[PDB]
RNA sequence: AAUCCGCCUCCCAACAAGCUCUGCGUGGUGGGGAAGCCCGGGUGACAACCCCCCGAAGCCAGGGAGCCAAGAAAAGCCUCUAAGCACAACCUGCGGGAACCCGUACCGCAAACCGACACAGGUGGGCGGGUGCAAGAGCACUCAGGCGCGCGGGAGAA
RNA sequence: GAAUGCCGGCAUGAGUAACGAUAAAGAGGGUGAGAAUCCCUCUCGCCGUAAGCCCAAGGGUUCCUACGCAAUGGUCGUCAGCGUAGGGUUAGGCGGGACCUAAGGUGAAGCCGAAAGGCGUAGCCGAAGGGCAGCCGGUUAAUAUUCCGGCCCUUCCCGCAG
RNA sequence: AGCCGGUAGCGGGCGUGGAUCCCUGGAUGUCCGAAUGGGGGAACCCGGCCGGCGGGAACGCCGGUCACCGCGCGCGCGGGGGGAACCUGGGGAACUGAAACAUCUCAGUACCCAGAGGAGAGGAAAGAGAAAUCGACUCCCUGAGUAGCGGCGAGCGAAAGGGGACCAGCCUAAACCGUCCGGCUUGUCCGGGCGGGGUCGUGGGGCCCUCGGACCGAAUCCCCAGCCUAGCCGAAGCUGUUGGGAAGCAGCGCCAGAGAGGGUGAAAGCCCCGUAGGCGAAAGGUGGGGGGAUAGGUGAGGGUACCCGAGUACCCCGUGGUUCGUGGAGCCAUGGGGGAAUCUGGGCGGACCACCGCCUAAGGCUAAGUACUCCGGGUGACCGAUAGCGCACCAGUAC
């Protein structure tokens, strides 16, 4: 019905694994078709552009490559330590994200 | 050659069945058979043309049925069908079988 | 609801289409089923003109293919109509 | 167009009666002719403004129809 | 039903004329307009546009004659009247208004149709100029127009 | 490992036969990375009851213009009925339909048949037959009895007069 | 918490004021198609009538309506066509087998046709058949390759009984009564309709005397659990190291009603999706289970001999079905001819007769257990791109 994703943009994550492994950074994008996130400053490549408009001098630009949504851990804003996500019910009663180590919410 | 409007009987179809020799009851050796073939038994379909309320009714009905018509005709005198047509008299004799 | 504005798609873009202003006969693209009749109407319920003729053709739309695949544009109809003597339908004059 | 918008629409659409919402019909139908002869000329750069507009005229249409299946 | 048509009789008219219809000619008017020469177009040009001859298988046509094998239908059209209706309706003249849908490019004796092919094959109708040969749609040449057939270059044996 | 097995791939024959009418070519100029093969000019030849022109079938964008040459083209290709894109088909009078009927088909009534179905006067459908009002010229790269120009005409509606 | 299908790009937009997306209901839904105003070479063309639009009468467009057949009093209801396989009925081969071939076989199969529905058929004894017996029907096992049938060849092939699955029985016709209608041949008439009554094999019912006065309960309807059409919660891991990458190896932990499985850069219970265990419907569908209605159901003697399904039973002729191919050939069915009776009537127990029994024909309905797999899901000592469906791919396509 719909990909699940246990982060979004744009939390905080940990990079847990990968050559990129214990990098702490923001969501900049979520792509759920490819069940893939975008973190800032992780997963960096080089792509070359054509002289062109868009891209005059041509060379290459860098591009932040896709990581498989798993690879990736949400940090929690209160105590500040990478977590599994669970799931808790307010009055409400809407849902929402929690984390596991202490319960603070992630949003 | 089709079916009683009266009884519904209508062809069947039978066997034809050829026999050779002469049967066990006469003392013979017994019959064979030297063909069997389908073929079939019709009805015997004829016309009867009756006057009720003023009107001429036929009916295709086999002879075993034809004074079954006859009877219709008498009890239709306990209905009203003066000015109807044929056709619906027709309908209305067969809605009393 | 059918309107005017339903039967009257698009101003037909050409060079022989523009060689008509100068005398009145405005080209559009209108809907394939809609007739003389009723184009008439509608060019003159939309653009505030008397139309004293109308013509119309069909346009067949071309086959054209993407690599494996072939297939045809859709089926267009041509209406040319011709305004009153001294009128114009300025939305066309454009240009 | 924007959902607050959309709402809007409807709210007033659903206090107009056959008539009004027949010429509202009519002329929105008017002005989407107007960007279809913009969008061949290559002068309208904003051709979402179709899309939104045509389903301004079903919507129209949809109220209209439920006015009058009672 | 009929005033029409058919039949009988009388009068007059008759290979005439009359009425009607078509073809052709003329006709207010609108067009076209060569070679050659300059770069499809300009000029020729205010183009001229007349006379004679030949002459259809086409037209007048639903013509005429002869023959036996004896040669569609129905509507349009005209006429008769019935219900009806006879302030209607129909006819004639004139005037204004109205007049929809589909096809229309291009190939079409062929490289675009039927033959697996850009295939020496097959494909119904019309026009098909001139000269000469008795005639002709035959034959030779040639007009307008269209082509030299989508591998070539040499060599000069069997 | 064999079934003249099955499917696919790739050999041999072999740089061989052939390149599809024996109507036929030559040169100059141009274009282009490239030219016997595309364009232009001159000369030559072939058809001319056609190998020219018009129409109907059938085909279905092959038409016109620009750009292009991998494949298609029996070679070549700058060209093309090929690739991409844009444009092009205009009708009261031409053809068919809103008219008629032919064979035939269908088919109220009616008849027949195990079922499916088969007949069937009228009626209806059915055409390249009947019927019905447009001729000449100009214009586009590409349509023209369709657009335009000139001169004509038909039906329907309404009205006036007789 | 992203989104504007596959599908990026150009050019523009949307969403925590809840978008995209998933489910349910509704709206719109050109033209063809049973196709149904009429015509037609499907997807085109041409109309009538009422209303609307345009300057609108001619012309055109918009909305409504208009086929035929059946039944029922011009009105109303129904029909038509489709569906992989399954089902029933109406018709119905041949190759082949018999080591030739004709009876026989293949086979009542293939196939054609009509019809049914989520099933269909069958069904409440005129049964079985020897048990002093059983007790609708369907379906499985068995009886049994038995009994038998058979150019007694090739071959064909039951039933009863036993074990199981499921379980359920009802409505009429006639006697008699009442009423309405109509016929002429005038009433104690005859006929047609509707209502009452009645439903059986220890025979039952009617009518007339006689005594005697609540429980049952649907297969119909209502409600509700339950289920389906979207979903949701769901335990537990870090560090080092080799490496592009750890989930490998190493250290030290933790969860487990969860160590099925699939992912993640390699081989992960604890990273992700899940799994065990739980939770969830406003709307539509279902509802065989629970509850409630309603329909309907109900005595004994005695007398009377009124009724108890007709071109039927029955017999003969011609055939079919069955294990039965003319056989000693009954039974069940019926094309032709003849042709009854109402229980002291009738059919059957394999010619026939007697005895002794069994059953109650010629009206109708009836769940469940059974069949199938277009569809959805689960699972394979099933395939893994010449395999597996013809198709993993834009295939019933190209050709
Ligand atoms: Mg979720
Ligand atoms: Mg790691
Ligand atoms: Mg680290
Ligand atoms: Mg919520
Ligand atoms: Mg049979
Ligand atoms: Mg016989
Ligand atoms: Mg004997
Ligand atoms: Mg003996
Ligand atoms: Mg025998
Ligand atoms: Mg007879
Ligand atoms: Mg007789
Ligand atoms: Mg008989
Ligand atoms: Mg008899
Ligand atoms: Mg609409
Ligand atoms: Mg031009
Ligand atoms: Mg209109
Ligand atoms: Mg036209
Ligand atoms: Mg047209
Ligand atoms: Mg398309
Ligand atoms: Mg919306
Ligand atoms: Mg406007
Ligand atoms: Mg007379
Ligand atoms: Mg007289
Ligand atoms: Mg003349
Ligand atoms: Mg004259
Ligand atoms: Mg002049
Ligand atoms: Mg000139
Ligand atoms: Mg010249
Ligand atoms: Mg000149
Ligand atoms: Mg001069
Ligand atoms: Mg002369
Ligand atoms: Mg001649
Ligand atoms: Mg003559
Ligand atoms: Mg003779
Ligand atoms: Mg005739
Ligand atoms: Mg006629
Ligand atoms: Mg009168
Ligand atoms: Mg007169
Ligand atoms: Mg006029
Ligand atoms: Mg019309
Ligand atoms: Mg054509
Ligand atoms: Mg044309
Ligand atoms: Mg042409
Ligand atoms: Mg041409
Ligand atoms: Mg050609
Ligand atoms: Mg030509
Ligand atoms: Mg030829
Ligand atoms: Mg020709
Ligand atoms: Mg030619
Ligand atoms: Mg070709
Ligand atoms: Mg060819
Ligand atoms: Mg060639
Ligand atoms: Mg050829
Ligand atoms: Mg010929
Ligand atoms: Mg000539
Ligand atoms: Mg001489
Ligand atoms: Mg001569
Ligand atoms: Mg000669
Ligand atoms: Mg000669
Ligand atoms: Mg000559
Ligand atoms: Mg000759
Ligand atoms: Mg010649
Ligand atoms: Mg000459
Ligand atoms: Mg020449
Ligand atoms: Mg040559
Ligand atoms: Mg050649
Ligand atoms: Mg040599
Ligand atoms: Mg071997
Ligand atoms: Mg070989
Ligand atoms: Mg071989
Ligand atoms: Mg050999
Ligand atoms: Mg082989
Ligand atoms: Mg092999
Ligand atoms: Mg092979
Ligand atoms: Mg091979
Ligand atoms: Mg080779
Ligand atoms: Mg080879
Ligand atoms: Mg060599
Ligand atoms: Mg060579
Ligand atoms: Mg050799
Ligand atoms: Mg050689
Ligand atoms: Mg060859
Ligand atoms: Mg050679
Ligand atoms: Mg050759
Ligand atoms: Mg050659
Ligand atoms: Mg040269
Ligand atoms: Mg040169
Ligand atoms: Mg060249
Ligand atoms: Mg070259
Ligand atoms: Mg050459
Ligand atoms: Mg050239
Ligand atoms: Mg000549
Ligand atoms: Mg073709
Ligand atoms: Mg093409
Ligand atoms: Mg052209
Ligand atoms: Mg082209
Ligand atoms: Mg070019
Ligand atoms: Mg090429
Ligand atoms: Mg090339
Ligand atoms: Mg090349
Ligand atoms: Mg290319
Ligand atoms: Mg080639
Ligand atoms: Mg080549
Ligand atoms: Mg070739
Ligand atoms: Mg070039
Ligand atoms: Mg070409
Ligand atoms: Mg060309
Ligand atoms: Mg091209
Ligand atoms: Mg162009
Ligand atoms: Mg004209
Ligand atoms: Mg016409
Ligand atoms: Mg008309
Ligand atoms: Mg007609
Ligand atoms: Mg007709
Ligand atoms: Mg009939
Ligand atoms: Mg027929
Ligand atoms: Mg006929
Ligand atoms: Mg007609
Ligand atoms: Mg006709
Ligand atoms: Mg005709
Ligand atoms: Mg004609
Ligand atoms: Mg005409
Ligand atoms: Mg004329
Ligand atoms: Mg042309
Ligand atoms: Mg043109
Ligand atoms: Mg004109
Ligand atoms: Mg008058
Ligand atoms: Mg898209
Ligand atoms: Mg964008
Ligand atoms: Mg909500
Ligand atoms: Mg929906
Ligand atoms: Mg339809
Ligand atoms: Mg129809
Ligand atoms: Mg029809
Ligand atoms: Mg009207
Ligand atoms: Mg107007
Ligand atoms: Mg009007
Ligand atoms: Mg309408
Ligand atoms: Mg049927
Ligand atoms: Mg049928
Ligand atoms: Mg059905
Ligand atoms: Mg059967
Ligand atoms: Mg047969
Ligand atoms: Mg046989
Ligand atoms: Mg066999
Ligand atoms: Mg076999
Ligand atoms: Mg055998
Ligand atoms: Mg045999
Ligand atoms: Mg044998
Ligand atoms: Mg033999
Ligand atoms: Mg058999
Ligand atoms: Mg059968
Ligand atoms: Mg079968
Ligand atoms: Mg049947
Ligand atoms: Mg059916
Ligand atoms: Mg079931
Ligand atoms: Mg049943
Ligand atoms: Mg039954
Ligand atoms: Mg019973
Ligand atoms: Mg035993
Ligand atoms: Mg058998
Ligand atoms: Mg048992
Ligand atoms: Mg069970
Ligand atoms: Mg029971
Ligand atoms: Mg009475
Ligand atoms: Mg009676
Ligand atoms: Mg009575
Ligand atoms: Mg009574
Ligand atoms: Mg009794
Ligand atoms: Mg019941
Ligand atoms: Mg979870
Ligand atoms: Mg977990
Ligand atoms: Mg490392
Ligand atoms: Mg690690
Ligand atoms: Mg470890
Ligand atoms: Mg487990
Ligand atoms: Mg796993
Ligand atoms: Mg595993
Ligand atoms: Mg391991
Ligand atoms: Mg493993
Ligand atoms: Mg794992
Ligand atoms: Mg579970
Ligand atoms: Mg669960
Ligand atoms: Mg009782
Ligand atoms: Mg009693
Ligand atoms: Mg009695
Ligand atoms: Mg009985
Ligand atoms: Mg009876
Ligand atoms: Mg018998
Ligand atoms: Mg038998
Ligand atoms: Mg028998
Ligand atoms: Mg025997
Ligand atoms: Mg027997
Ligand atoms: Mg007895
Ligand atoms: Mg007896
Ligand atoms: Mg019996
Ligand atoms: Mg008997
Ligand atoms: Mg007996
Ligand atoms: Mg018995
Ligand atoms: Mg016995
Ligand atoms: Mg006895
Ligand atoms: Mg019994
Ligand atoms: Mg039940
Ligand atoms: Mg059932
Ligand atoms: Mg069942
Ligand atoms: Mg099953
Ligand atoms: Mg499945
Ligand atoms: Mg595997
Ligand atoms: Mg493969
Ligand atoms: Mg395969
Ligand atoms: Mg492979
Ligand atoms: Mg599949
Ligand atoms: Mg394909
Ligand atoms: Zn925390």
């Amino acid at each position: 019905m719909r990909v699940k994703m246990h982060v979004k943009k744009g939390d905080t994550v940990l990079v847990a694994s990968g050559k990129y492994k214990g990098r702490v950074g923001k969501v900049k994008e979520v792509l759920p078709k490819k069940y893939a996130v975008i973190v800032e400053g992780v997963n960096i490549v080089k792509k070359a552009v054509r002289v062109s408009p868009k891209y005059p001098q041509g060379g290459f630009i860098e591009k932040e490559a896709p990581l498989h949504a798993s690879k990736v851990r949400p940090i929690c804003p209160a105590c500040g330590k990478p977590t599994r996500v669970r799931k808790k019910f307010l009055e409400n009663g809407k849902k929402i994200r929690v984390c596991a180590k202490c319960g603070g919410a992630l949003d | 050659s089709k079916v009683c409007e009266i009884s519904g009987k209508r062809p069947i179809v039978a066997n034809s069945i050829q026999r050779r020799g002469k049967a066990k009851r006469e003392g013979g050796v017994g019959k064979k058979t030297t063909g069997i073939s389908k073929r079939r038994q019709y009805p015997n379909l004829q016309k009867v043309r009756v006057r009720v309320a003023g009107q001429e009714i036929t009916f295709r009905v086999a002879a075993s049925h034809i004074p079954k018509v006859y009877e219709l005709v008498e009890r239709a005198k306990g209905l009203k069908l003066e000015g109807l047509s044929p056709k619906e008299i027709k309908k209305e004799l067969l809605k009393l079988l | 609801m059918k309107t005017a504005y339903d039967v009257i798609l698009a101003p037909v873009l050409s060079e022989k289409a523009y060689a008509g202003f100068a005398e009145g006969k405005y080209t559009f693209w209108v809907h394939p089923k809609a007739t003389k009749t009723e184009i008439k109407n509608a060019v003159e319920t939309a653009f505030k003109v008397k139309v004293v003729k109308v013509n119309t053709l069909h346009v067949r739309g071309k086959k054209k293919r993407l690599g494996r695949y072939l297939g045809k544009r859709p089926d267009r109809k041509k209406a040319i109509v011709q305004v009153a003597p001294g009128q114009k339908i300025e939305a066309l004059e454009g240009l | 167009m924007k959902l607050s918008e959309v709402r809007k629409q409807l709210e007033e659409a659903r206090k107009l009666s056959p008539v009004e919402l027949e010429k509202l019909v009519r002329e929105k139908k008017r002005e989407l002719m107007e960007l279809r002869f913009q969008a061949s000329i290559g002068q309208l750069s904003q051709n979402h403004k179709i899309r939104d507009l045509k389903r301004q005229i079903a919507r129209l249409l949809t109220v209209l129809n439920e006015k009058r299946r009672q």
